[PDB]
RNA sequence: ACAGGUUGAUAUUCCUGUGCCAAUAGUAUUAUGAGUUAGAUGGUAACAUAUAUAUAAAUGAACUCCUUUACAUAGGCUUUAC
RNA sequence: GAUGUUAGGAGGGCAAAUCCGCCGAAUUUAAGCAUAUAAUUAAGCGGAAGAAAAGAAAAUAACUAUGAUUCCUUUAGUAACGGCGAGUGAACAAGGACCAGCUCAAACGGUUAAUCCUUCGUUUGGUGCAAACCUUUCGACGGAAUUGUCGUUGAAUUAUUCCA
């Protein structure tokens, strides 16, 4: 909705937030990946 | 002296000063709400005898209980095993009266003390009314005292939850003891649970 | 760059100033990082952990400065008091526990159990 | 009425309250910061999201010589505080966000 | 209907009779604490307590008995009456509880005996037993 | 609480203009108009009356009595707006 | 009996294997099933501890008698219960492990409740770097307590002997 509680939309943002891909750097030293389409978030 | 006289003039109770008594008290109960707090024990020599010992923190509530059956709880009046069991009406609590009311002062209600027992104070068709004792371990008086001072350790909240009380000792059978008695005395389950037990060792 | 024992013996108003001014410089190498700055970025890992040293210091001298301050007394703030086990807590104390009826003091005294030997 | 006879409970630290620095996070650098900095002379800075408006503009006063006309916020998606502090006319904006950065 | 046992608490002394029975008593109030770490520190009276005075009732240790009109349970005060006529004392039903207390240094007190009174008032003991 | 404008992505929310609404403490000054030498007038009536940078201001307690808030459906008729 | 953001304190919830109260089935077995059986089980609900519960004779025996409680070994698939079907089912002794006793109430003590507690204080210590703990006697001022706290465990009295 174009609404949301505030806890709501936090937690929306935090799930966004997760998505983000492992940082390249690292590597030079993933399995479990949100996409929204499909895979509806459901909280 | 004085407490034997009050013992007796009790124990007759059918004589008239006694039986107008009784009802006088009886109908001021009727009045009181369920559970609470009187001033000085209503029967001194009762309470006394018993486990009340008056200096400091040691307190008597007077309570009120239903009568008779609790009736079996199956909804709707029907249930639905076998025709033994099918009876709802007549079915009996296996804890004594006097021990529910314990109970109801024991759990939530003056849930900081520590209920130590009761007597029987007065009756009525709808209301049997008792009077519990119980005592707080939070408070100097008890702590300090080498006698009775064991109610205060951690182990002894809840006795009359756990059958702990003389109506507890009672309705687990654990008053008498001797041949008659038989399996009750290291607790039912416990005796049934060693009886059951099936034992081998490493060689056989 | 500092280390806690060369901060422990200042004064409370200049620790704090000092604190203060860690503050303001932190602020500048964050101002920096969102920039597009990358010279400097390194730099503020030791501001900050330098920011809670000093705030560790400051606390613990006002912890022992009220401690010291509320001597004796029976009566500390419930926080200053035991941290022990609220099952501890609640149970007797010792002296308490082991006290006796005068009869059975008596009794122990007179009859002590003892050592003894045989053939 | 009260009288506690000592105090319940006491609080020995310094206070763990949000403080001024650290209110204010940082300027903010996106090309729209930049734009609107330009052109109508209002300064973009990112802040912590428990942050309310009268602490910000009092902040702000007090990091730097910023006085503020009136101050818009608004919380991100990623758990960021956004305040648009427009400026007075008692200063200039340009100068002091190049003093700023 | 009232039971005649618990009838006869109603029927006190007079109210100036019993006034005069208290003030009778006043003076051989107990030693009171102070005086009793006074008299400690250097180097008859009035018995109170319930089983105390039923022990005294008995034994014959009692010669004038004062009970308490109005105590909450009546049954700790039933037998008095009843028990001091049987072993032969004068006895007497006061109106007022809280009094009989401040006369023992007490809030309340149930009741109070008197085993004995200077010889110089013998006689005025001797009057209030025989209104007894 | 509206119009116009404005950005790569927002706008009755930013910008420009214009307003409106709600607060707006105590104390002391000032200025605004009233009433007084403790409470204005008009109008036959229905009722009307403060145009001050601002229609601000027309004594009123306890206790009461109302009203607005605040209402179905159908059918036509009529007026204004688009 | 109310009332109190009065002063000091306490309970709530989580955790369950063992542990304690309740409440409480049926599938099942009987070649069916109705009593029995499954089972004083499972589920349900309440409560504890490092273990708990039990415990100091309203016991058993009928002997040359034993002697708080628990557990093991056992009696015993026995006495016994039961459509006397299916099936169920103890106790006493005996051999051990361990081995521990007690106090209220009741009686007795009034030329003096000898008790108890909060708050204020006050000192003989000992540890510890400090924090802090740990011992330690001595007074106040409140209260509480005879509607019964405390002492004593029939009562004195002799010789002996001990302990603080």
């Amino acid at each position: 909705g174009s609404i949301k509680r505030f806890r709501l939309k936090q937690r929306l943002g935090k799930c966004r937030r997760q998505n983000r891909p492992v940082p390249h750097w690292y590597r030079l030293k993933n399995t479990k990946r949100r996409h929204w389409r499909r895979t509806k978030l459901g909280l | 002296g004085a407490y034997k006289y009050i013992q007796e003039i009790w124990k007759k109770k059918q004589s008239d000063a006694m039986h107008f008594l009784l009802r006088v008290r009886t109908w001021e109960y009727r009045q009181l709400p369920v559970v609470h707090r009187v001033s000085k024990p209503s029967r001194p020599d009762k309470a006394r005898r018993l486990g009340y010992k008056a200096i400091q923190g040691f307190v008597i509530y007077r309570v009120r209980v239903r009568r008779g059956d609790r009736k079996k709880r199956v909804k709707k009046g029907i249930v639905h095993g076998k025709p033994k069991h099918q009876g709802v009406h007549k079915q009996k609590s296996t804890r004594n009266l006097k021990s529910v009311a314990e109970g109801k002062v024991g759990k939530s209600i003056c849930g900081n003390l520590r209920v130590l027992n009761s007597y029987w104070v007065g009756q009525d068709a709808v209301y049997k009314y008792y009077e519990v004792i119980l005592v707080d371990p939070n408070h100097n008086a008890v702590r300090n005292n080498p006698k009775i001072n064991w109610i205060c350790n951690p182990v002894h909240k809840h006795r009359e939850l756990r059958g702990l009380t003389s109506a507890g000792k009672k309705y687990r059978g654990l008053r008498v003891k001797g041949h008659l008695s038989a399996k009750s005395r290291p607790s039912i389950r416990a005796n049934w649970k060693r009886r059951q037990l099936i034992k081998l060792r490493k060689c056989r | 760059n500092v280390k806690a024992y060369e901060l422990r013996t200042l004064k409370k108003k200049e620790l704090l100033d000092k604190l203060d001014e860690l503050k303001k410089e932190l602020s500048g190498l964050r101002i920096s990082k969102a920039l597009g700055n990358s010279a400097k970025n390194s730099k503020i890992h030791g501001v900050r952990k330098n920011v809670a040293r000093v705030l560790t210091v400051y606390n613990q001298k006002r912890k022992m400065e009220l401690r010291q301050l509320y001597k004796n007394k029976k009566f500390k703030p419930y926080n200053l008091r035991k941290k022990l086990t609220k099952n501890k807590r609640l149970q007797l104390s010792p002296k308490q526990k082991a006290a006796m009826t005068l009869r059975q003091k008596k009794k122990v005294q007179n009859f002590p159990q003892r050592k003894y030997l045989v053939v | 009425a009260r009288n506690p006879k000592c105090p319940r409970i006491v609080k020995s630290c310094h206070s763990k309250t949000l403080d001024k620095y650290g209110l204010i996070k940082y300027p903010l650098t996106s090309e729209k910061a930049m734009k609107k900095i330009e052109e109508i002379n209002t300064l973009v800075f990112m802040c912590d999201k428990r942050a309310n408006k009268k602490n910000i503009k009092k902040s702000v006063k007090n990091l730097f010589g910023i006085e503020c006309d009136k101050v818009n916020v608004l919380n991100t998606l990623n758990g960021d505080k956004k305040a648009y502090v427009r400026l007075s006319g008692e200063h200039d904006a340009l100068e002091v966000a190049n003093k700023i950065g | 209907k009232v039971p005649p046992s618990i009838n006869q608490f109603n029927h006190t002394l007079p109210k100036s009779q019993t006034q005069d029975l208290l003030n009778f008593l006043k003076a051989y109030k107990p030693e009171s604490k102070t005086d009793k770490k006074q008299r400690l520190l250097n180097k008859l009276f009035l018995k109170y307590g319930i089983n105390h005075i039923t022990k005294l009732v008995e034994n014959k240790k009692a010669n004038l008995v004062v009970i308490a009109n109005d105590v909450s349970p009546i049954e700790l005060v039933l037998f008095l009456p009843a028990l001091c006529r049987l072993k032969e004392v004068p006895y007497c039903i006061v109106k007022d509880k809280a009094t009989l207390g401040k006369l023992v240094h007490k809030k309340t007190a149930t009741a109070v005996c008197l085993e004995s009174v200077k010889k110089e008032d013998q006689e005025k003991l001797d009057y209030f037993a025989k209104v007894c």
